[PDB]
RNA sequence: CGCUGAAAGCAUCUAAGCGGGAAGCCCGCCCCAAGAUGAGGCCUCCCACGGCAGCCGGUAAGGACCCGGGAAGACCA
RNA sequence: CGAUGUCGGCUCGUCGCAUCCUGGGGCUGAAGAAGGUCCCAAGGGUUGGGCUGUUCGCCCAUUAAAGCGGCACGCGAGCUG
């Protein structure tokens, strides 16, 4: 998980989701899923 | 959760598989009930344990109503055991059996007045080096105007010891019902001739 | 593009009885409850149910489609029910039934047993295919995830406990 | 002419249902029924107002996420003594604290104040001890 | 990390709801503790005493004082 | 400035968390074992010695680890000097 200030969809399968109050990142590929903070 | 009233004796050690095991004797029962305590009554469940025969000239009026009720001979020692209601109207050491743990509760020898080193396990100053009048003090108590008070709970020096003391899991070594003896193996708190608590150990 | 709108068909004989904030479903296999939001309405009609939103307001919106998927389950549940199929995948991994109980040997020091809670069944017709089935579409995927999670899919190796359907996606070792 | 001073007065027992209340604007009222702001003759420096029975307690409500996020706070004197007990849970366990607190703080600092509490009797459940006193049943 | 799942026909641990999940948090263990003035409870004992929610007086159940001491203790307790 | 004693040590702690260890995680160029990197986490723990006034640091022998900071660079009506 990689967790960032600047969050962004890095690959075209990337897909930013809001969950509890977060901005996530998930993607197929693991390297992509992100957390902002 | 059973319990019963005793007088710790003493130390010895016994023989048991060719180990030196350290002892310490307390004489426990025989302890008759004098009251129940029920939830519909009191709140809780418990029994009163009485303990010692007493000099009935020296126990007052209100005490004897209390054990008359019973229909019980005057006692020396009054103490509840929580959770527990035997199904007779006495206790012995009977309702312990040898391999079973046991906690020990008793009054731990009083030191009085007792200083940072021996309370507390300070390590006190030097006793060269320069060191002026030092040796067995607790150094620094604080820091400075922040926050210019000393903490809740600073340990300092003070009355030691006489005072309520429970150890845990104690083995019975053996239990000789004919002198209402018990071996417990190891330390109970206190003197001989203290009364101690034995119940039934809360560790598993 | 609307599953709230979209009526949801009642296979004979399932009775769909609505009620304050839950409807009742009941049919061959048994019966379900469905917590519903008091601000949906739901109607049923002959041999359909349906789900009616009070506005257009994105809570309604979004409250509508869940709503009418919800029933829709219950309804598949109690009729022809649910059912969820794990493969297992390695050298020594197997499973068994014991009694109600699956009985996992997945290469722990010991096996795993996983206990049937109400209305779940497990199966195990093959030592490497496991079944679980019942009437409550997420108690089914629960518990189906919970005998998968007992030991997961390997990143470097086909091994471990699989949906079936699940594709075996490795990494190279070296 | 001065102003007119009461002589004392046999207090009025209330009764009050807690159920479904909002939590803070229930208290601002009990308060003012502690405070006896209600009464015409009202006088700052004795205390004059109502007794204040209220049952229901543990089902007094609460808006927004108050009832994970609101949190009373205890300290102890002592290094890291900061208690921190969530409304969920000060709910689960003594629940009847939850309105005291509230009308506690809406009560004046003091003497006066303290004693005001005092007349103050919550409960959680539906009954009270209190028919001796034949509390009269208050809509608010 | 999941289940079920819309808004957004797909998808999404979430917007409704439900799992799992730390030496950490609450409890559980040990010690203090009703001046907890919100001063709690239970068992038992005494009694409706004279004269003038108050005063004087002699009592009761009890207690203190004094003494012999104590692995209790500076005195006190 | 009709005085707020200034380094270092000792004693006694207590707090922060940007975590050294132990506990829980995600990613890995994660086969395993061992690591790297980030996230959660302050409950507890965080050795003895040589040098030097030293703080620090280097070194020796270990260790799960040998954390970093605040408290008048915490603490001289507590000691040292
Ligand atoms: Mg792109
Ligand atoms: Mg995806
Ligand atoms: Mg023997
Ligand atoms: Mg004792
Ligand atoms: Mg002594
Ligand atoms: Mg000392
Ligand atoms: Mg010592
Ligand atoms: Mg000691
Ligand atoms: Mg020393
Ligand atoms: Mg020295
Ligand atoms: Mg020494
Ligand atoms: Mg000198
Ligand atoms: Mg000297
Ligand atoms: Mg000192
Ligand atoms: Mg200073
Ligand atoms: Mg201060
Ligand atoms: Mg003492
Ligand atoms: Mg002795
Ligand atoms: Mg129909
Ligand atoms: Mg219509
Ligand atoms: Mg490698
Ligand atoms: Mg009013
Ligand atoms: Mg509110
Ligand atoms: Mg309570
Ligand atoms: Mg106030
Ligand atoms: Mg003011
Ligand atoms: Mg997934
Ligand atoms: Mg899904
Ligand atoms: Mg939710
Ligand atoms: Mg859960
Ligand atoms: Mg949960
Ligand atoms: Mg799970
Ligand atoms: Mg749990
Ligand atoms: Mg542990
Ligand atoms: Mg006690
Ligand atoms: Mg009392
Ligand atoms: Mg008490
Ligand atoms: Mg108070
Ligand atoms: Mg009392
Ligand atoms: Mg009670
Ligand atoms: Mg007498
Ligand atoms: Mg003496
Ligand atoms: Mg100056
Ligand atoms: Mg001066
Ligand atoms: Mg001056
Ligand atoms: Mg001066
Ligand atoms: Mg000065
Ligand atoms: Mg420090
Ligand atoms: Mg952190
Ligand atoms: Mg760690
Ligand atoms: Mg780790
Ligand atoms: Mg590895
Ligand atoms: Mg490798
Ligand atoms: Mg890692
Ligand atoms: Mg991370
Ligand atoms: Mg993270
Ligand atoms: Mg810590
Ligand atoms: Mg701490
Ligand atoms: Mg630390
Ligand atoms: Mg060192
Ligand atoms: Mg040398
Ligand atoms: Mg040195
Ligand atoms: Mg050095
Ligand atoms: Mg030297
Ligand atoms: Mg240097
Ligand atoms: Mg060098
Ligand atoms: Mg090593
Ligand atoms: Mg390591
Ligand atoms: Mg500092
Ligand atoms: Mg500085
Ligand atoms: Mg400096
Ligand atoms: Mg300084
Ligand atoms: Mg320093
Ligand atoms: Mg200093
Ligand atoms: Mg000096
Ligand atoms: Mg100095
Ligand atoms: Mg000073
Ligand atoms: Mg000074
Ligand atoms: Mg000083
Ligand atoms: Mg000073
Ligand atoms: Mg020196
Ligand atoms: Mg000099
Ligand atoms: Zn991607």
């Amino acid at each position: 998980m990689k967790v960032r200030a600047s969050v962004k969809r890095i690959c075209d399968k990337c897909k930013v989701i809001r969950r509890h109050g977060r901005v996530y990142v998930i993607c197929e590929n693991p390297k992509h899923k992100q957390r902002q903070g | 959760m059973k319990g019963i009233l005793g007088v710790k004796v003493g130390m010895t050690r016994i023989f048991r598989d060719d180990r030196a095991v350290p002892v310490t004797v307390i004489l426990a029962g025989p302890c008759p009930v004098v009251q129940r305590r029920t939830p519909e009554k009191d709140g809780y469940t418990a029994v009163q344990l009485g303990f010692l025969p007493q000099n009935p000239k020296r126990v007052n009026r209100p005490l004897k109503g209390h054990f008359a009720k019973a229909g019980v001979e005057p006692v020396r020692i009054l103490r509840e055991i929580r959770d527990f209601n035997p199904e007779g109207d006495t206790v012995t050491v009977e309702i312990f059996k040898p391999g079973e743990r046991v906690d020990v509760t008793g009054t731990s020898k009083g030191r009085g007045f007792a200083g940072v080193m021996k309370r507390w396990n300070f390590a006190g100053g030097p006793d060269s080096h320069g060191a002026h009048k030092i040796h067995r003090h607790p150094g620094s108590i604080g820091n400075r105007k922040t926050p210019g008070r000393v903490y809740k709970g600073k340990k300092m020096a003070g009355h030691y010891g006489a005072e309520r003391v429970t150890v845990m899991n104690l083995e019975v070594v053996d239990v000789i019902p004919e002198e209402n003896l018990l071996l417990v193996k190891g330390a109970v708190p206190g003197p001989n001739g203290g009364l101690v608590i034995v119940r039934e150990t809360k560790k598993a | 593009s609307r599953i709230g709108r979209l009526p949801i068909p009642v296979p004979k004989g399932v009775s769909v009885e609505v009620a304050p904030g839950r409807v009742k479903v009941k049919g061959p296999k048994g019966e379900l409850e469905v917590p519903v939001s008091p601000e949906m309405r739901v109607v049923v009609e002959e041999g359909v149910v349906r789900v009616e939103r009070p506005s257009d307001e994105r809570r309604h919106k979004s409250l509508h489609g869940l709503t009418r998927t919800l029933i829709a389950n219950a309804v598949k549940g109690v009729s022809e029910g649910y059912s969820k199929e794990l493969l297992i995948k390695g050298i020594g991994y197997r499973a068994r039934l014991v009694g109600r109980a699956l009985e996992l040997t997945v290469g722990f020091s010991h096996p795993v047993v996983v206990e049937p809670p109400e209305g779940i069944t497990f199966e195990v017709p093959e030592p490497t295919r496991v079944r679980v089935s019942g009437i409550d579409k997420q108690k089914v995927g629960q518990v189906a995830a919970n005998i998968r999670a007992i030991r997961k899919p390997s990143a470097y190796h086909e091994k471990g406990i699989y949906y079936a359907g699940e594709p075996v996606r490795l990494k190279p070792g070296k | 002419m001065k102003t007119y001073v009461p002589k004392q007065v046999e207090p009025r027992w209330v009764l009050i249902d807690a159920e479904g209340k909002t939590l803070g604007r229930l208290a601002t009222k009990i308060a003012t029924l502690l405070r006896g702001k209600h009464r015409p003759d009202w006088t700052p420096n004795v205390a004059m107002g109502d007794f204040v029975v209220v049952v229901n307690a543990d089902k007094i409500r609460v808006t927004g996420k108050k009832l994970e996020q609101k949190i009373y706070t205890r300290y102890s004197g002592y290094p890291g003594g900061l208690k921190k007990i969530p409304l969920e849970k000060m709910l689960a366990t003594h629940p009847e604290r939850v309105l005291e607190h509230a009308v506690k703080g809406m009560l004046p600092k003091g003497p006066l104040g303290r004693r005001l509490f005092k007349r103050l009797k919550v409960y959680a459940g539906p009954d009270h001890p209190h028919q001796a006193q034949r509390p009269e049943k208050l809509e608010v």
